[PDB]
């Protein structure tokens, strides 16, 4: 309750003993320099300073200017982007020692569950959920480390004793077999769950009024999910498929456009992926001769060619609406509304494109693009603009 | 809005080319816009000489200011130079045209929206009250032989004529000495004849100039009556050297020139103003020059004695002959203008949209 | 005990501006012997000013900008390490951090790299080149004037949200403390490896040498952060040893340290949350914000102001810092908010600034 | 040369003159000034005030006093019936109140011999003589070897008959008439200090849009700086030279009862650039580093911190797992994956880009379990997998 007093005074006395070495070093560092002293002018603007007491007179002085320097606006701190954001048994390891058994299933529930598709990484920044856990769901001394491995290999080979003979490599194949033997016994994307019923007016697809992709497990012969083009050409015209509606091109399903092509080189056919494989222009910051900062382009551009992407934090609705609320009093509104589900707020993280401003007479604009079902922002030009010239977009 | 767009930048192109036209420029605006301006005979000269304006107004929901104003003219040497307002007298409501007398340059005659015109004497500070007319109109002129007589006009079928010289000093309000009715329509302006007070001339609005003579005791028939023009005629003027030639100016987007020997020939009929002309003035100092302006926004100015030469064929392609200057230095209806009886070529010009105008042309041009 | 302390009012100047001060520092940079020196500074007028034993405060120097619009916030005193001469720092709302050498009466060094108005300034006390730099722009900055560029960018994405008010080193110059608007008492590291090789890095910087840009290294994340130890605005914080000392509005000083009593400074993870009060002092009427306390070199003592004129005292030398004998000094004109107190580099003459344009003396005896 | 900056040369260079384009209809139909008058182009004007001397207004009308001191030929043509030939006008007055019938006379004008299967001219020959007695007039065209009137003249003095040739029947008491009536520069474009065109002049001083014919260069050079100011024009003798060149701060703006205040102005009387800053430091950007290190590429440290931090946060997973969990969270931000085919080349990168990692730390086993969880999702073929493996596994080996 109050066992505590006797050893806070001990560590404060403590503190007080360390402290006092410290300055005496310190003294004993200062002690070795020697500083000249303060030397004034002898006494254009004036100061005068009195004394409320008496005895002491009024000491005037003469004034002396500064050098001017170059101002620039206000600019409040934020760090760069370049992909969206979102805020809102131990089976221990196989390598050690102290490994135990357990299933196929068990074993690989973590990475089952926190494995991502759409993006292939852990715990991604925009995938907050996963779909369902059918998704995954298809049609001599022995460790339990090494039973695990065992199970999950033929679990995936389906009793192909030479490819798990080979793999493992110190267990034989005569082995392996014995063991078997002695073993059995204007939405938002979302995946659905829907596979033993069709897709129908109760599957959220359709009720989101948007087109499938290749990430939801549905009936691959399913008339709902959207093939890919067949366009040779760079298909950035409006006989596009993909150009007809917001989507942008696809990786695998488009491959006559030449998607699949090694992404080593620039030089490319297709002229609509730039947001997946990120062909942005290098941009350039400044102060703009209108309000603020502003944003310059270094390289010409083309009619509705393809600038850069916004990016930002992605939050609901009411989220941005509270968030707006208290950005009225700083009168600083960065919001660029996405669609009905998640809006975009960027205020604290971004890229150059963010820091362009609103203007009547405009050059370049905005698009909404589901790339891979992600409803990304797309800052095309509309009309063709030089180097060095400012920037403006109607929000 | 793009065709004012289209006047400001030919405005831009005017001010880009003025250090290449005129001897001298000088843009003035007042504080309300003028439908009159005038120069006086009167002049001081102590390297600048000082020169007299007398300027209307033309105000809503603020007291009117009948302007007499001074100016700075560099003479033949010499960059400075500017505009101020001397004497500025209370007028009863709006101001359409205003004379000095010829005879005694201190009398100034001005018009009123209402029936009541007046007249003011500035040395001495309405002096003197003028009635007989029942509307507004814009015609008024002093006699410059016989002292106190004035004719004036308005839009009600009457020319008033009246002699202040025969009135004491307490009376103040005159009816009419005579009113001349022969029109039938409404007419639009009426002057008298230099060099014989015994006559003037007038045009209306019935496609018809008519000369009225003064000893003829019949006040509805005009001395002669001649269809001058295809639509309503709108100004006339006469020849201060000459007596018996004259010149009109019509909303037929002419104007014209007669003579008073012979009244139904027209002489020559120049057109280059592209709409109702308003106003037609000639030069003091020359006698083969006549002007003329309206709400075209270009003022043009002719020399008679050029005319029906032959030219060059790229100098045919930018207008006829006899035309000698289009001063475009002005941004709206060209409300006035005058000469100065005092100084070679040079003349003020008012608009509608407070820009006041005081311009030289080069020597170059007229030689 | 008693207050075995003798103060007596030997001086209140009044200016002829009648302007809020923000800050005053003295020349603790300065040799023994020497007349002593300190400076003030308004919105748009810093001064500097001596002290004698009969309160003759000689006017010394007076600098004044061009652009009146500017409010000046806090200054600084260093000393130069190849000329030996003085330097006083300087800032205000314009986002500029100014370098007066008083010698020769010029602003020889200025640099800009904030957005909006500089809070207060810090230099490393072992090496006299770097400087610290606290803004408004939700991050703090680090350079080095030796060779004229940015060293480090303490703040990012896990620093303040909100606009940062103050920062401290520790007395040997291995890690600092930060405080804000947003309820938040961070902390950072200048020891790591990584700070250090950037340090020496900025040392050997040429722009005429090599053509090309300099590697800033950011710092997205500092080493202990707490949002329970106060819940009004933090106008100031300072160390003491390995102990944080705090203010807020709510009229209380806090002496506390991270984790539990046992835990060591120098071992604290990232993730530690759980914290000790150690503990507290009372005062009062200190709602106003941009609020200021002061200690001097050996730190035996602490000084504040409050927002009527009275001013107080509390030791440190003494143990009990929940049970420590205070003290109070009062005067009959003192009718303004005072913002800060200092020390010279003994504790023998104390100076304090106030909002009417009035900067008080007091003296040991 | 590219179509986009080239239709940008056609653009920058087509709105400044497609603007003079619309100027130019209108200062030919609506001059704002004579061209003549300007004293640097007065070489237009070629007269002088001679006549001015002997010139008199009062003898003015002496002088158009001395001033006032159809021709309708009708040719015949080719008859048709089945030699000589003559015309007649016919005059119809109005009833007098003496006489009942209306006075006739048939006036012949003259004849001619034309073929069938010359001429005759009638100078204005209508002898109405406005004394209210001409009520209509005819004329008649006579064959022989056929004889009928057709309306020329309406009653108003108007023209009925167009021009050209014509027919008429005819009635005696088949025959017919015919008749037929009768009443060198070069202008060096630069743009962005690019050379996006050089041409040569077509004429040597022919305006390139006003399109007038100067005789002087010093005229043109003159012309082209006041007049049309939307460029700014420099030229030096070189074959001449003309540096056209869009200006950049011109004035296109509005510059020009209701009330506004006086003012009193007067003209004659006797005569990239711009600096940069850093993206998160906004220290001054050097020109000399400009181009080179590209910011904004090459993804920040702080996402990758964040990814470690996230998932090392995670309770339910062990050492190793998080192990290759930040192993393969770098891996794939280092080297961005889109296509789903690419990453049966992506655990072929791995093991070439941090398997010497995970041999140093012991992470087979997981690193195996993690590639069959990714074949768990459909991502790679098994048969990768094993080659995969066995090439890890022989370098570690
Ligand atoms: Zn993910
Ligand atoms: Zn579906
Ligand atoms: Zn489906
Ligand atoms: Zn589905
Ligand atoms: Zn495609
Ligand atoms: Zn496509
Ligand atoms: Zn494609």
């Amino acid at each position: 309750r109050l066992q505590a007093n006797m050893g806070a005074k001990a560590l404060y006395v403590a503190n007080f003993a360390k402290v006092q070495e410290k300055t005496q070093i310190l003294n004993e560092e200062w002690k070795k320099l020697r500083v000249q002293p303060v030397q004034s002018m002898k006494p254009l603007k004036k100061c005068t300073i009195e004394s409320i007491f008496p005895g002491f007179a009024s000491q005037h002085m003469l004034m002396r200017s500064l050098n001017t320097v170059a101002l620039v606006p206000i600019m409040y701190s934020w760090s760069p982007l370049q992909q969206n954001f979102m805020v809102e048994q131990c089976t221990p390891n196989i390598d050690g020692p102290n490994a135990k058994s357990v299933q196929r299933e068990q074993s690989l529930h973590s990475f089952h569950t926190l494995f991502c598709r759409r993006c292939f990484k852990y715990d991604c920044f925009l995938h907050p959920f996963h779909a369902t856990p059918n998704v995954y769901k298809r049609k001599v001394e022995w460790t339990g480390a090494e039973e695990s491995l065992f199970r999950v290999f033929h679990g995936t080979y389906f009793n192909n004793f030479c490819s798990i003979a080979r793999l493992l490599g110190t267990k034989t194949c005569k082995q392996v077999f014995q063991f078997a033997v002695k073993e059995s016994l204007v939405y938002n994307y979302q995946p659905c769950d829907h596979p033993d019923r069709p897709c129908d007016s109760t599957c959220p697809c359709i009720m989101t009024q948007n087109f499938c992709e290749k990430f939801c497990q549905c009936n691959p012969d399913c008339q709902n999910r959207f093939p890919g083009c067949r366009c040779k050409t760079q298909c950035n015209t409006k006989q596009c498929p993909c150009y007809l509606a917001v989507r942008e091109c696809d990786p695998d399903l488009c491959l006559t456009c030449g998607a699949s092509e090694h992404w080593d080189c620039k030089v490319v056919s297709c002229k609509n992926c730039s947001i997946q494989r990120g062909l942005k222009k290098h941009l350039l910051l400044a102060p703009s001769d209108v309000a603020g900062w502003g944003t310059f382009i270094k390289e010409s551009v083309q009619k509705n060619e393809f600038i850069s992407e916004y990016c930002g934090e992605l939050i609901s609705q009411d989220e941005a609406d509270r968030r707006g609320k208290v950005y009225d009093k700083y009168m600083s509104s960065f919001l660029f509304n996405l669609n009905n589900d998640f809006v975009v707020d960027a205020t604290r993280k971004g890229n150059k494109i963010r820091f362009a401003n609103h203007s009547v007479n405009p050059n370049c604009y905005a698009k909404v693009v589901m790339v891979n079902g992600d409803h990304r922002i797309g800052i095309f030009a509309k009309r063709a603009i030089q180097a060095g010239e400012e920037l403006f977009f109607d929000y | 809005a793009v065709e004012e767009r289209v006047i400001n930048e030919e405005y831009k192109i005017w001010k880009k080319n003025t250090p290449f036209l005129y001897d001298l420029v000088m843009t003035h605006a007042l504080e309300w816009p003028s439908l009159t301006a005038q120069w006086l005979p009167d002049v001081t000269r102590p390297d600048f000489s000082i020169h007299r304006l007398v300027l209307g107004t033309h105000t809503s929901d603020e007291q009117n200011h009948l302007v007499i104003a001074s100016v700075q003219l560099p003479n033949d040497d010499a960059v400075s130079g500017k505009i101020e307002i001397e004497i500025k007298i209370n007028h009863e409501g709006e101001v359409n045209r205003a004379r000095y007398m010829p005879q005694n340059p201190c009398i100034i005659a001005t018009k009123t929206p209402s029936s009541d015109v007046l007249v003011f004497d500035y040395t001495k500070h309405p002096d003197l009250r003028l009635r007989g007319h029942q509307k507004e109109g814009y015609g008024l002129s002093w006699n410059p032989n016989l002292s106190g007589h004035l004719l004036s006009a308005s839009d009600d079928h009457t020319i008033c004529l009246w002699d202040i010289s025969a009135v004491p000093k307490e009376g103040k309000v005159v009816d009419a000495k005579t009113i001349f009715t022969g029109h039938t329509a409404v007419v639009e302006d009426v002057s008298w004849h230099l060099l014989h007070e015994s006559l003037f001339g007038s045009v209306a609005d019935d496609q018809k100039l008519m000369i009225w003579d003064t000893r003829s005791n019949n006040t509805s028939k005009p001395s002669h009556s001649v269809d001058a023009h295809t639509a309503e005629v709108n100004c006339l003027s006469f020849n201060p050297y000459s007596e018996f030639i004259l010149a009109t100016g019509s909303a037929d987007k002419t104007v014209a020139l007669w003579d008073l020997r012979n009244l139904k020939l027209k002489l020559h009929s120049f057109e280059s103003h592209k709409d109702e002309i308003f106003q037609v003035q000639w030069s003091p100092h020359n006698e083969t020059i006549l002007a003329s302006s309206g709400t075209d926004r270009r003022l043009n100015v002719w020399d008679l004695s050029k005319i029906g030469e032959e030219q060059s064929p790229e100098d045919a392609e930018d207008g006829p002959p006899e035309l000698l200057f289009i001063h475009g230095g002005h941004t709206a209806k060209i409300s006035d203008f005058s000469w100065n009886p005092n100084e070679p070529w040079v003349i003020c010009s008012v608009s509608e949209d407070n820009i006041m105008q005081v311009w030289q042309m080069a020597e170059n041009i007229y030689n | 005990k008693k207050c075995k302390y003798s103060f007596k009012c030997v001086n209140s100047l009044k200016e002829d501006h009648n302007q809020p001060l923000f800050g005053v520092q003295f020349n603790w940079h300065s040799k023994e012997g020497d007349p002593l020196v300190f400076a003030t500074v308004g919105s748009n007028r810093v001064t500097l000013y001596e002290c004698h034993s009969q309160g003759e405060i000689r006017l010394l120097q007076s600098y004044v900008d061009a652009d009146a619009d500017e409010n000046f916030y806090t200054c600084a005193w260093t000393y130069d390490s190849n000329t030996s001469h003085p330097l006083l720092a300087v800032a205000g709302s314009r986002g500029i951090i100014r370098i007066i050498n008083p010698i020769t009466m010029q602003c020889i060094k200025h640099y800009v790299g904030h957005g909006n108005a500089i809070n207060e300034l810090k230099f490393h006390p072992r090496d006299p080149n770097l400087l610290l730099s606290v803004s408004k722009d939700h991050a703090l900055r680090l350079w080095n004037i030796q060779t004229d560029t940015l060293v480090a960018i303490f703040g990012g994405v896990e620093g303040h949200r909100d606009e940062v008010l103050s920062a401290d080193y520790d007395l040997l110059g291995e890690k600092i403390m930060s405080c804000g608007m947003d309820h938040s008492l961070k902390l950072w590291r200048i020891n790591s490896k990584r700070m250090m090789n950037a340090i020496k890095e900025s040392y050997d910087y040429n722009p005429n040498k090599t053509n090309r840009p300099f590697i800033s290294q950011k710092i997205h994340f500092p080493d202990f952060s707490t949002r329970d130890i106060h819940r009004n605005y933090v106008d100031c914080v300072r160390w003491l040893g390995d102990l944080i000392l705090s203010k807020s509005c709510e009229n209380a000083i806090v002496c506390w340290k991270p984790g539990k009593m046992e835990d060591d400074i120098d071992k604290i993870k990232p993730s530690e949350s759980n914290v000790t009060i150690l503990g507290r002092f009372d005062y009062s009427q200190c709602d106003i914000w941009y609020m200021r306390f002061s200690m001097d070199f050996w730190q035996k003592m602490l000084a504040l102001g409050n927002q009527v004129g009275k001013l107080y005292v509390w030791d440190l030398e003494v143990e009990d810092p929940h049970k420590a004998k205070c003290t109070t000094l009062t005067h009959h004109k003192c009718g303004a908010a005072i913002r800060q107190t200092s020390f010279s580099r003994d504790s023998s003459i104390l100076i304090a600034v106030c909002d009417d344009a009035s900067i008080w003396r007091w003296d040991r005896l | 040369h590219v179509q986009a900056d080239h239709e940008l040369f056609l653009q920058a260079f087509e709105k400044p003159t497609q603007i003079y384009r619309f100027l130019r209809t209108r200062n030919l139909i609506a001059p704002i000034f004579l061209h003549r008058t300007l004293t640097y182009m007065s070489h237009r004007n070629s007269r002088t005030n001679i006549k001015r001397k002997t010139f008199k207004v009062d003898d003015m009308l002496s002088k158009v006093e001395k001033m006032k001191g159809a021709h309708l030929q009708l040719t015949f043509t080719g008859f048709f019936h089945k030699v000589t030939l003559e015309v007649l006008l016919v005059k119809v007055c109005h009833k007098k109140r003496k006489d009942v019938s209306c006075p006739i006379r048939q006036v012949p004008t003259g004849k001619k011999q034309v073929p069938l299967n010359s001429l005759a001219v009638s100078s204005n020959e209508f002898e109405p003589s406005n004394s209210h007695m001409v009520k209509s007039y005819s004329l008649l065209f006579r064959v022989t070897r056929f004889v009928a009137q057709m309306t020329v003249f309406d009653k108003n003095r108007r023209l009925q008959l167009l021009d050209g040739e014509y027919e008429v029947a005819m009635q005696e008491m088949g025959p017919t008439l015919q008749f037929t009536l009768r009443w060198r520069i070069f202008y060096q474009f630069l743009y962005n200090n690019n050379t996006r065109q050089q041409t040569e002049a077509r004429d040597d001083l022919h305006c390139p849009w006003c399109t007038l014919n100067c005789r002087k260069l010093y005229s043109l050079l003159k012309h082209l700086k006041l007049c049309h100011s939307r460029f700014i024009f420099n030229y030096v003798y070189h074959p001449a030279r003309i540096d056209v060149s869009i200006n950049e701060c011109y004035d296109g703006s509005y510059a020009g009862p209701v009330k506004r205040t006086p003012i009193t102005h007067i003209l004659v009387c006797r005569p990239h650039n711009r600096l940069y800053f850093h993206s998160d430091t906004c220290l001054p950007l050097r020109p000399q580093e400009m181009e080179v290190d590209s910011e904004d590429e090459k993804d920040p440290e702080w996402l990758r911190e964040k990814t470690i931090t996230q998932i090392e946060e995670f309770s339910d997973v062990n050492e190793g797992e998080k192990e290759v969990m930040k192993l393969w969270n770098l891996h794939v931000m280092k080297h961005g994956f889109i296509a789903d085919n690419q990453m049966n080349h992506a655990c072929m990168l791995f093991v070439e880009n941090y398997g010497q990692k995970i041999i140093k730390k012991n992470l087979c086993r997981n690193f195996m379990l993690h590639l069959v969880s990714m074949h768990d999702f459909n991502l790679i073929s098994i048969m990768s997998i094993d080659k995969a493996v066995t090439k890890l596994r022989e370098m570690q080996q």
